[PDB]
RNA sequence: UCUCUUACUUUUAACCAGUGAAAUUGACCUGCCCGUGAAGAGGCGGGCAUAACACAGCAAGACGAGAAGACCCUAUGGAGCUUUAAUUUAUUAAUGCAAACACCUGCAUUAAAAAUUUCGGUUGGGGCG
RNA sequence: ACUGAACUCCUCACACCCAAUUGGACCAAUCUAUCACCCUAUAGAAGAACUAAUGUUAGUAUAAGUAACAUGAAAACAUUCU
RNA sequence: GCUAAACCUAGCCCCAAACCCCACCUUACUACCAAACCUUAGCCAAACCAUUUACAUAAAGUAUAGGCGAUAGAAAUUGAUGGCGCAAUAGAUAUAGUACCGCAAGGGAAAGAUGAAAAACAAGCAUAAUAUAGCAAGGACUAACCCCUAUACCUUCUGCAUAAUGAAUUAACUAGAAAUAACUUUGCAAGGAGAGCCAAAGCUAAGACCCCCGAAACCAGACGAGCUACCUAAGAACAGCUAAAAGAGCACACCCGUCUAUGUAGCAAAAUAGUGGGAAGAUUUAUAGGUAGAGGCGACAAACCUACCGAGCCUGGUGAUAGCUGGUUGUCCAAGAUAGAAUCUUAGUUCAACUUUAAAUUUGCCCACAGAACCCAAAUCCCCUU
């Protein structure tokens, strides 16, 4: 949710076209009373409660509460059965065929989602293997959330995303108020 | 005194 | 949203408003409680303990 | 009695809501302004 | 949608394009730069804080100027800054009662005054405070070279300066003919004031003055193409005799 | 029109099914056949009163018929039942 | 009260409130007797004396004074010298 | 728009059975579009229903009704396509089963009344149906005579059940 | 009342109808008792070449070659017309070679146009 | 007859489409990056409510302040209009005080 | 047209059953 | 005109043929008497009456249809007008004082002219509150 | 004596008869996430539900086949007559 | 089985990024003759109205302003790859600023749906009019009716079948938007929060909460004197008779509109027939021009100014405001009805009273004695037990 922002807009009977006149006069007539051909009740009006603007749906949990779901994420999955440690990503081919035979003769899900410390030296092998395949998806350490960890039947990390990711969760135990932005120098924190 | 109220002609004038 | 009035029209005063009677927050006199609040100096207390 | 409020004459037409009139003073230019903001295939009567 | 610069800045990229772009920089930067106007109607504050009695707490003030509405007859004399204030009154001076639209303005005099650069004498409609403006300078010359467009405020106080000026920037013997001592003493004495006469051709121009005096400059009839091919006929030509 | 209703079609048959045998526009017409609905319901549920009154008056009357065909009047008959200890009911 | 001013969009405060009461940190609204600076030369003693206490606020008034004054004037100040820092806080206070 | 009844004379019955009684010949035949009133070209249906071909046509010739015309034409094209398409063998050989006026489409158009009011005139428009039937037209329902009658009485007291009891 | 139709001489008054033309070009003026005098020169004089002995034809037979459209430029008239001359002068003032400083004194001025068509 | 006669043409989706198998990724970048980019920068949209949420007022003063400038003079109008109600509704109207 | 596929299918099912009763299979 | 109305002609009218509106309309399977009732009932209670439908007249009822009728009252609703209603003199016309050496400007005073806004509440029909 | 309620008893079952207002349990349809794959489930959303505003638009009724409207005559359809 | 029903894409919405031959100002679209700049106002809120009233984050709704009241409100300082959009009554008004309407400004629509190839079930009615009697149904019944029971709905009311309002009917569209403080659920915890802010268990996050239509009006800027009021220029008409030189008489044309009848959605949004006044004059009238709305013009009738002028019309402020009227759309259950005070207030509102929800702990009601006034009845209050 935090991100959308939908755009869905409506004109409300001032911002609709013309309706300036009052169709008739108060009496005499004959007719129902109104102001302008353009309030709700006309065909053509405006809509008297309908989405205005992009709204956003912006909000923030508390970084440990995140946290503390993506622990419940990975207890959840290794609970499961449904996490695998590897040594490293590294593959024999970069052949998808061969790494979905490898997930269907492991019993792995339907859907595979492969972590890796950093961007940069996530092995070429498995990078051309991933990028043909839809359900194997191949994310960085720092891409790490829950939705896609859902979304994924299996979770496979290797041993340095692991402690990368213990490192991570934990300094939020054990960590003070933050007096300014953690972006910003501290004493102990890279 | 209230004038009377013309519909518009097309409603009127259309054909098959 | 009730029957009629101001309450249903959703018309009904500003708030501290008494239907005319001169409200309670304004028959009350006027003294210097907050008087250069934003002046006065505060310092935040550190107990010994 | 009442209703042929029209007696048409094109002298009066052209004299009263005319090109070069509507041209004649600035509200007149700003009247033909807002007809070809609008669109209106005539400008002026 | 969007535009994609605000409507505020609508009037600078006109200038940074057409022929606008092609105008002097100096004449440019002089259009672009604005300077708040020496106080006329009201008495600015003596420094930048000030120190409330109500609360006895130091808090900043700022001046902000009485807005000025100047009649285009002004712009036929020399008002020292001075104009029309359009505003509003409380009616005996106590907000409680009614508030009436008032005009104040400035008491115009004809007088006649004599440019020693110009040589000449010209009637303007003037005011008290450009008569006192002009006797603290010592005299209309130094007056009209010293104040700035802003505070001068008059496109004939600025037609004024840029004939002072291009006067002194080329010297010109028509400065009392035949009487070259005279001359060089009067442009001594206003010496300080020149500046180059490629300047001086553009101070004081409104920026549809400045445009048309930009499209005589650069209006050349095109050179027929006869002349052209003939010239580039004529180059290779040369070429291959010489190779 | 981002949510518009599309069972309007049902909602109306819902109520119009138990109109189907009414007269006039009432069985064809929604907004006469949910009045008259609404009562015939009312009324079928009132009636569940009047049913076991009317019951219990027929078969007094039927009680009545018989017992003058013998000669006794509704009241001795009931009455002396009663006292008979015969606790035979009016149905 | 503006419920949303229009430069900000936040809640403003009736300063008509703040020129009149002293909101204590309890929760507690303070306030002094209206006429207790009028025609006190025909007023008894012991009038003259209960106007020129210092008066709590009904619950409902309280209420009142809370929605239309803002959460800036509902914090901790620790004045240096506050003659009301005692009464800040409510003790020995049951239900 | 709906053309069903155009359709109804496409339906091809199965071949039947020497041992079947010969079904009788159906045509279906219609003129869309007539420049009369629905309510007026009912009349004209209504009295030639049930009636033999010729008949029918005897009676719309002599009525002064403008409808009555059209429904002639309509009944002679119906006998026409009968005889031609619908192998039916003797003209006259043909009763009207069903006859029925339908409203048709119909244009706007405005009555100018005395004060600057307005009414809106419908430019009516109707359709005209015919089923022709191959056989003698049915005998007429005969009147329930008293002993029939006091037969469907006589029922009605038997019918009688001990109503609310065992 | 009718803004959409074209203005014509057949639609305002009898002054209106004798003012408004119908684009056809001047031929002279107007003089007192509204004789109109008719200024020759005013009147256009057709220029009609004698087509006798003339071989071309409104059509072309569909047997001549394709070629390619080359549409002639000032560069290409001036190699064309110029050039020859200017190189034979040269290897042994440019009125000579045809250039004329200015259009003035010529019967057709090439600009500001003043020929028909 | 508000009801239609035929089934709507069959809706597929694709829910391992590039956009949804990889929804979400980076949601985490501040607690798993050092804190360097906040989450919201990942907010791709209108820049007056990027990273921000209010009610309509807040929202068309937010758009007015912010783009008020680069608006269309219609559409400014039209927001100027719609301030001004907002403003008036939520003050003075409402079942609450 | 109304967006939505519940209603359609709905309509389509009476249908169905309204054809079947006028004309019920042997 | 009437006592006192009659005769005839045209139009209208009614029937046949063509064309074909409008106000109106909760649903109607649309009775009478008495009583009842949001106080004058087709619809309720007790009686009476009672096959079904068309066509032409009538205007006693449907508190009949037509303008959120006419009249009266209310609204911290308007608007026009008059004023010795309140607030002003922004504007003009006069003067006076400044400024300049009559005009212009600034400030005052007096008028004319206007502008904004209001016209409390509870009681009292033959008053003078 | 008997008749006589939704009072009470009896067999079974029970949250299943107060205006304004208030609390609560469910839910039609739509889209999104993920399921499902002859119509759905858990959630997130919202232009999210019409027997009623002399409501707006469109269709068709009622009044009603009514009010109202129209073509001088004969004829060879040349023509003549009133 | 007719009218009809449906459909999917024409397009549109919100964002991002990016800055976009000839003719024609005269009567426009006609080939060619001696001069701009100048405060917005008002509605509206203050429950009237008169001063006044809004047009990145944080500091902060703070300092300040203010019939010190409604409300208004800084600064120092801080650093900043598309759709849980619409899909032909929707989305732009749009197929189009066209048709059409108005003199003009200006207002302003509607609708289309086959195929790969065309070189292939609403209403309303009809089938099929109708049977004593009755809010049209329910209990039923062998049986449609017959029998018994049953005073349409909504809204407004103390109270409505009410002969109080609305509704012919079908389809579509059409009306609860949100802070403060609370409550529930998490997270963390003397600290919480992704700077600011809060904190004497707090803090962070989420969930949950506040409608629609309608005035007469006011102000700003345009458009209107082809109608009408009056005027300007230059024109025209007035038979016949009588009297003679006429604001004369009778009486045509012409102008007007006294009375009667018809008509009253009409021939007509002011007419027809008869009758009647003037009809050489202060007459009638064609043409062009002029006076424009806090204005014009007026033989003052508050007359007329394009059919509705005690102040025109159009557009805009404007979704004006309305304590007033009307409306306010799924199912089901539950609690649930009036002590008063103040009020330019009695058609309203604030408080109290009553009512609802959740929570805390502890007496609540009924009530035995005893007890509650002198002046000059019923009962009530208090009240252990129960
Ligand atoms: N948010 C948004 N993205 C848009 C819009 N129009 C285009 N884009 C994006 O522009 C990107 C490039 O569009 P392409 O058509 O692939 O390429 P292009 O033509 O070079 O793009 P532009 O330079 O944007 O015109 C895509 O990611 C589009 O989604 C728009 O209106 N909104
Ligand atoms: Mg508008
Ligand atoms: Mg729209
Ligand atoms: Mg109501
Ligand atoms: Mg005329
Ligand atoms: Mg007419
Ligand atoms: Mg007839
Ligand atoms: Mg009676
Ligand atoms: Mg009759
Ligand atoms: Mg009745
Ligand atoms: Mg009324
Ligand atoms: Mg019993
Ligand atoms: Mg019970
Ligand atoms: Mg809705
Ligand atoms: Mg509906
Ligand atoms: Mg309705
Ligand atoms: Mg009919
Ligand atoms: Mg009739
Ligand atoms: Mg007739
Ligand atoms: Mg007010
Ligand atoms: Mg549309
Ligand atoms: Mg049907
Ligand atoms: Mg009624
Ligand atoms: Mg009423
Ligand atoms: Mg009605
Ligand atoms: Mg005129
Ligand atoms: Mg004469
Ligand atoms: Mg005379
Ligand atoms: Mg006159
Ligand atoms: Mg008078
Ligand atoms: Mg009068
Ligand atoms: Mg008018
Ligand atoms: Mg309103
Ligand atoms: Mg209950
Ligand atoms: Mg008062």
């Amino acid at each position: 949710n935090f991100k959308r922002i939908s755009y869905a807009k409506t004109k409300t009977r001032a911002e609709v076209r013309g309706g300036g006149r009052k169709p008739w006069p108060q009496k005499g007539t004959g007719r129902a009373r109104h102001g302008s051909i353009r309030s709700p009740l006309w065909r053509g009006g405006g809509v008297a409660h309908g989405p205005r603007g992009p709204t956003s749906y912006y909000y923030m949990l508390p970084m440990k509460v995140r946290a503390l779901g993506l622990k419940v994420a990975l207890t959840v999955k290794l609970a499961q059965d449904d996490l695998h440690i590897m040594d490293s990503l590294e593959l024999p081919t970069g052949d998808p065929q061969y790494l979905t035979e490898l997930a269907h003769y492991r019993r792995w899900g339907d859907s595979v989602l492969l972590v890796d410390l950093t961007h940069e030296e996530m092995p070429q092998s498995i990078v051309e293997a991933t990028s043909r395949l839809k359900t194997f998806n191949l994310i960085p350490a720092v891409g790490l959330n829950v939705h896609s960890m859902l979304k994924h039947q299996t979770l496979v990390l290797t041993l340095p995303t692991v402690a990368f990711l213990e490192d991570k969760l934990l300094w939020q135990d054990s960590r003070y108020r933050p007096l300014y932005p953690f972006s910003l120098p501290y004493s102990d924190f890279p | 005194f209230t004038p009377p109220i013309y519909q518009p002609k097309f409603k009127t004038e259309k054909e098959f | 949203r009730g029957h009629k009035g101001e309450r249903q029209r959703g018309t009904r005063p500003r708030l501290g408003f008494e239907g005319g009677q001169t409200p309670f927050y304004i028959r009350i006199p006027k003294y210097g409680f907050n008087e250069g609040h934003s002046f006065r100096r505060q310092y935040k207390p550190l107990s010994l303990n | 009695a009442r209703g042929n409020e029209y007696q048409p004459s094109n002298i009066k037409r052209k004299n009263k809501h005319g090109w070069v009139r509507r041209l004649s003073t600035p509200a007149g230019v700003q009247v033909i302004l807002r007809r070809m903001l609008k669109g209106r295939k005539s400008l002026s009567h | 949608p969007l535009h994609k610069y605000p409507v505020w800045l609508w009037k600078r990229l006109q200038l940074r394009e057409g022929i606008c772009s092609r105008l002097p920089g100096h004449y440019l930067r002089s259009l672009e730069e604005e300077r708040t106007p020496t106080p006329v109607h009201y008495r600015p504050h003596g420094a930048k804080f000030k120190i409330n009695p109500k609360n006895g707490q130091r808090e900043r003030v700022e001046d902000v100027p009485i807005p000025i509405y100047f009649p285009p007859e002004s712009q036929r004399g020399l008002w020292g800054g001075e104009g029309w204030i359009l505003g509003q009154i409380y009616a005996n001076n106590d907000k409680l009662s009614k508030r009436l639209k008032k005009v104040w303005k400035p008491q115009l005099f004809e007088r006649e005054f004599y440019s020693e650069i110009l040589d000449k004498k010209f009637t303007v409609t003037v005011t008290m405070r450009t008569l006192d403006l002009i006797d603290e300078a010592y005299g209309l010359d130094f007056y009209i070279l010293k104040t700035p467009k802003e505070d001068l405020c008059s496109k004939f106080g600025m037609d004024l300066k840029r004939g002072m000026l291009l006067r002194l920037a080329r010297q010109d013997p028509q400065l009392h003919p035949e009487d070259p001592e005279r001359r060089a003493a009067i442009y001594d004495k206003y010496k300080e004031f020149a500046i180059p006469e490629e300047e001086a051709e553009w101070v004081g121009l409104t920026l549809e003055e400045a445009i048309e005096k930009q499209r005589l400059l650069e209006e050349k009839d095109p050179v027929p193409l006869f002349k052209i091919y003939v010239a580039e006929l004529i180059q290779q030509l040369q070429q291959q005799a010489l190779s | 029109l981002r949510n518009r209703v599309t069972d309007r079609y049902f909602r109306i048959q819902e109520v119009l099914k138990h109109a189907r045998h009414f007269r006039g526009r009432k069985n064809r017409c929604y907004r006469l056949a949910v009045r008259t609905v609404i009562r015939a319901f009312v009324k079928c549920t009132k009636a569940r009163y009047l049913k076991k009154k009317n019951m219990r008056t027929l078969w007094i009357n039927r009680i009545t018929a018989a017992s003058q065909e013998h000669g006794l009047k509704y009241p001795a008959l009931i009455g002396n039942l009663v006292k008979c200890q015969v606790e035979l009911n009016r149905k | 009260l503006t419920y949303f001013s229009a430069r900000k969009g936040k809640r403003k405060t009736v300063k008509a409130v703040i020129d009149r009461f002293l909101r204590l940190h309890c929760g507690l609204w303070v306030r002094r007797k209206a006429g207790y600076k009028k025609k006190l030369w025909k007023k008894t003693p012991a009038r003259k004396k209960r106007l020129r206490e210092f008066v709590f606020c009904n619950k409902t008034q309280s209420k009142l004074l809370d929605k239309m004054t803002t959460s800036f004037w509902k914090r901790r100040n620790w004045y240096v010298d506050d003659p009301y820092q005692k009464y800040h806080d409510r003790t020995n206070l049951k239900v | 728009i709906s053309r069903k009844w155009e359709k109804k004379n496409k339906i091809v019955y199965p071949p039947q059975l020497p041992g079947e009684p010969r079904r009788p010949a159906e045509i279906y035949h219609c003129r869309r579009q007539i420049k009369y009133s629905k309510d007026k070209m009912w009349y004209l249906a209504k009295l030639i229903r049930g009636m033999s071909i010729d008949q029918a046509l005897a009676q719309l010739e002599f009525n002064d009704k403008k409808g009555a015309k059209i429904i002639k034409e309509v009944l002679l094209e119906a006998q026409d396509m009968a005889v031609r398409d619908h192998n039916v063998e003797f003209r006259s050989n043909l009763y009207i089963a069903e006859s029925t006026s339908g409203r048709g489409q119909c244009l706007k158009r405005i009555r100018y009344h005395g004060r600057g009011r307005f009414g809106i005139m419908e430019k009516v428009y109707c359709h005209y149906f015919v089923k022709l039937v191959e056989g003698p037209p049915p005998p007429p329902e005969p009147p329930k005579t008293a002993v029939a009658h006091a037969k469907e009485y006589i029922q009605q007291l038997r019918s009688r059940t001990i109503v609310h009891t065992l | 009342a009718d803004r959409m139709s074209k203005w014509t001489s057949k639609r305002g008054p009898r002054s209106f109808r004798g003012r408004k033309g119908r684009g056809a070009k001047g031929i002279g003026f107007l003089t007192s008792g509204w004789r109109f005098v008719q200024i020759k020169e005013m009147v256009p004089e057709f220029v009609v070449p004698d087509l006798t002995g003339f071989k071309l034809k409104p059509y072309v037979s569909y047997l001549a070659p394709e070629s390619e459209e080359t549409p002639l430029t000032a560069a290409q008239l001036f190699s064309e017309a110029v050039a020859p001359a200017i190189e034979k002068d040269f290897k042994d003032n440019l009125e000579k070679y045809g250039f004329e400083p200015t259009q003035e004194g010529k019967l057709f001025q090439l600009y500001p146009r003043n020929f028909l068509r | 007859i508000g009801i239609r006669l035929t089934l709507p043409p069959p809706k597929v989706v694709d829910r391992w489409n590039e956009k949804r198998a990889m929804f979400g990724v980076y949601d985490n970048i501040g607690i798993l990056g050092n804190f360097e980019k906040h989450p919201k920068e990942l907010i791709r949209g209108p820049i007056w409510l990027r990273g921000w949420k209010g009610n309509e007022l807040q929202r068309c003063i937010r758009k007015r302040k912010m783009v008020g400038s680069r608006m269309f003079a219609d559409d400014l109008h039209n927001l100027n209009k719609r301030i001004r109600y907002l403003y008036k509704h939520f003050n003075r109207h409402g079942k609450f005080r | 047209v109304k967006k939505g596929f519940r209603a359609a299918f709905r309509f389509q099912k009476e249908l169905e059953r309204q054809r079947l009763l006028r004309c019920p299979p042997p």
